[PDB]
């Protein structure tokens, strides 16, 4: 399963390129791998958060 | 001017402030209590809570009037006040003109009927948190009179929506009408600190009368249903309407009656109707019961009764603690508010000049304990003989013999 | 923030005139217009039907009663008590 | 200058610090003990304890109206309290100022009307863990007097960011607002050390109370469960939906009713409803108001009650331990209060000079208790035979008799 | 620049053609210009907002 | 008019053939037909729901 997804239609922080933009809702929360670049994807999630697992 | 500085004229004081609210005198209780569970009570006291006090105060006189062990003891409490003798006393280190205005007033009160209904009237504010009472203004020649002394029901009031500690008419405005001066008797006693809505005891003891109440009606209820018990029958296929109708009413009357005969094809079963005790109903019914009286006059003597066992210290045993205290309270209560509202408009209307409002006279009940007569007298002579120089005027008080003249 | 006490205050007064406006399109007990020219009274029918109305007030009803269900209760945002200050922008309401 | 040094403006005195807060006035209590589970009580307390007191406000008073046996051991406390006599005594070996400045300070006290709704009004800091009485300041030509006592919610109040034990208004801002120097009299009585929000009583005593209400309410439930049993048809394959509802109106009412027919294919099955007894929920109820009994008046007299037995000594047996302790501590605490709030301000606003706060004067509640005066006169005289000069002061004032004049 | 879109999850009232619909998300709040015709367009935020600049 | 309307992109859970998925049918809060099967397509939202006046 997935323990949450927290898209509510926005991601906390996707930076690709050099730039930090909000969308695309990739918010994960699990240890399965990147953790690290997890903390960086995560950890910011301007907008509200709404959190429907996948059971992925 | 009254206590609270507010402008005092007397052009308004020939007529009551309710006469041109006509529609008030003709409204009836709408009886609250009948069908009353738990969520309508709570929405009661949420409504009161905002302003709505009609529906509390009738509540409340359903409350008085249904249950025997809540008067019982809001009368006693009652009773305890009403005979206290009174008196008026000047104020403190008083000159001849104020000793003359308090022995004027002390007359007044004396003379004047119907001090005893005023006294009952406001001390239900005790249980309904506020009691008002109207007074009928006469002149007598040069001299203001109370002629009467009305009580008004709590359901003829509301709170001001700008301020929720201050009462005002129902004139069909969203805003009421703010009381007269000089034309009530207000009386608010303070049990619990907070606003006047939530002040009242019955707000306290509702919630255990609700209890007691559902006990009791569901104790008659199991006795109705105790007795003979319930028995089924059964018929066969083929059976017809008639015989079916037969066979029901067999089975009804089969009670009371000691013998019956059916088909050998047909059945009668008789099942248990209400197997168990009273124990749980009347467990309830005490504890509701021990609530009110520790809520109404203390878990010493009610509740938790004190028992039997006399002596000459038994008096104060019974009394000091928890009585005592609880009359003193009433009392003191309930003489500053008749000194706050009867005793100011008579010193202000009744005599000339503009005595200063700390010099009012202010009435005093008497809450003198009776004390021992012959342990005291026994000991006396002990001490004078001793060489102490002890005041006539502290036995004289004490003992409740006068001072001779 | 907090004249809407002095709103909630005036609310009553106008709830029962916009009654009063509608009382020729809304209907009464009777089951027609409470302006109605064709009140049905028991052998017969009656009428009653810029803006005016004639009403009396000494008697035991008043009309276009109101009812003051419950008091001007005050709703308000203040902090820590709605998300709209934390997760959101510095907003009460 | 206050007490605590903060300078003193007597600008800001003509006005109450929130009436520019009129926001407040209007607010209701939301009433959270409504629907309060254990959880929802330990959130309450820990949020309170980060510096968001309405809530634990609000839940308090709501626990002193709902229960009948904490509501009556609060108010004998109080009533204990409000019962006792008081005087104004001058500070160690006083000159002759300081003794009339103590005289004038009496004799304003006993003219200030609404000294016992003060004296109640501060007493829910016993229970509340602080209490906060708004002054009015009015100037009666060239001395300042107290125009009356306002009484503020707990719920009005917050924690300061900075530091938490220091209270401050609720004014919108995440700091809230200083309490204004002059313009409150605060009493936080000390039964536990620790933070102003912890120091309630009604934190203690808030678990008992939830044990009992969950005990009652379960019990009220269970009783109306009592009384008929429940009992289950059966119809078998090829029975209509009206033949369905009138099995099910026939099950329905056959509790009520003593007999009843169906046919032989159909059974019904009478089912055990609610057996058992009010054991443990009685149990349950009589350990939580013996907890309180114990945590709000001592384990002595309340809970495990001292029971009957008169005698010259009973008074000590019953007072000294535990009564006379908790008696002595309440008044202690609050004259503490007094002396610093009310005092002080009347002191260096309606006096001239600037006098040492050290010299104050202190209020005093009269804490003697009554001591046999038969045993006591019979023991005199033989002493004094002997040859033991004992001073006649001690004597006057510990029988309360007063000297000669 | 925009110091608030106050446009997500909320709508604005918006009065064009004679009916005044809902949508869009126009917010705004700023001093710049058509200051008076601001109320207006804020006229109906009837759902809640959510701020975050453009940055413009 | 009708009040009750569900337009926040919200979940609901709608029974297509043998199971109940997120889907926006009715959503609303007064009914008149269907009653039966609306209580199962008209379970109470998962995420933000905010209503409207369709008024239609």
């Amino acid at each position: 399963e997935v323990e949450g997804v927290f898209v509510r239609a926005t991601v906390e922080r996707r930076c690709r390129a050099g730039f930090c933009f909000d969308k695309e809702g990739q918010g994960f929360a699990d240890g399965v791998l990147s953790d690290e670049q997890l903390e960086a994807l995560e950890s910011d999630p301007l907008l509200k958060v709404e959190r429907c697992t996948f059971s992925g | 001017v009254d206590v609270y500085g507010n402008p005092i004229r007397t052009q308004q004081l020939r007529e009551p402030q309710t006469s041109r609210l006509a529609g008030l005198a003709k409204e009836f209780a709408q009886h609250p209590a009948k069908g009353l569970t738990p969520a309508k009570l709570a929405r009661i006291l949420v409504e009161a809570e905002q302003g709505n006090l009609q529906a509390q105060a009738e509540l409340f006189m359903d409350m008085e009037e249904r249950d025997a062990h809540l008067f019982a003891e809001m009368s006693k409490r009652k009773r305890a006040i009403l005979g206290l003798d009174w008196a008026v006393e000047p104020p403190r280190n008083a000159s001849a003109a104020e000793k003359a205005d308090a022995d004027y007033l002390h007359e007044l009160l004396l003379d004047l009927e119907g001090l005893e209904d005023l006294l009952l009237d406001a001390l239900d504010g005790i249980g309904h948190g506020y009691s008002c009472i109207e007074l009928e203004w006469a002149l007598q020649g040069r001299e203001w009179m109370p002629l009467a002394f009305h009580h008004r029901p709590q359901s003829w009031f509301q709170l001001n929506p700008e301020d929720q500690n201050e009462l005002r008419l129902r004139d069909n405005s969203p805003a009421g009408e703010a009381l007269q001066p000089f034309g009530w008797i207000i009386h608010r006693p303070r049990a619990r600190s907070g606003y006047v809505a939530r002040s009242g005891l019955f707000r306290v003891l509702a919630w255990p009368y609700l209890f007691r109440h559902y006990a009791t009606s569901d104790l008659a209820e199991m006795l109705e249903i105790y007795g003979l018990p319930i028995r089924l029958g059964k018929y066969p296929p083929g059976t017809a309407d008639e015989e079916k109708a037969t066979l029901l009413r067999a089975v009804t009357g089969l009670g009371h009656a000691a013998a019956g005969i059916i088909p050998e094809t047909m059945a009668i079963d008789f099942q248990q109707a209400a197997q168990g005790s009273s124990d749980p109903f009347l467990a309830m019914m005490r504890q509701s019961e021990d609530a009110i009286s520790k809520a109404v006059l203390g878990g010493t003597l009610t509740s938790t009764t004190s028992q039997s066992g006399g002596g000459a210290f038994a008096l104060g045993q019974v009394h000091n603690e928890v009585r005592h205290d609880l009359l003193a309270s009433d009392a003191r209560q309930l003489a500053a508010t008749l000194s706050r509202d009867l005793l100011w408009p008579l010193l202000v209307l009744n005599r000339p000049g503009s005595p200063d409002v700390r010099r009012a006279p202010r009435l005093v009940f008497d809450l003198r304990e009776q004390a021992d007569i012959t342990s005291m007298a026994q000991s006396i002579p002990a001490l004078v003989n001793v060489g102490l120089e002890i005041p006539s005027a502290w036995v004289y008080d004490k003992l409740g013999i006068p001072q001779p003249a | 923030m907090q004249e809407m006490g002095r709103a909630a205050g005036a609310h009553p007064d106008e709830l029962v005139f916009a009654l009063l406006k509608a009382g020729n399109a809304n209907l009464c007990y009777d089951g027609q217009n409470f302006f109605d020219t064709d009140h049905p009274v028991y052998p017969n029918v009656d009428g009653t039907g810029f803006a005016p109305a004639a009403d009396p007030g000494a008697a035991w009803y008043l009309l276009d009663t109101s009812r003051s269900l419950k008091p001007l209760i005050y709703q308000e945002r203040m902090k820590p008590s709605f998300t709209s200050m934390t997760k959101e922008d510095d907003e009460q309401v």
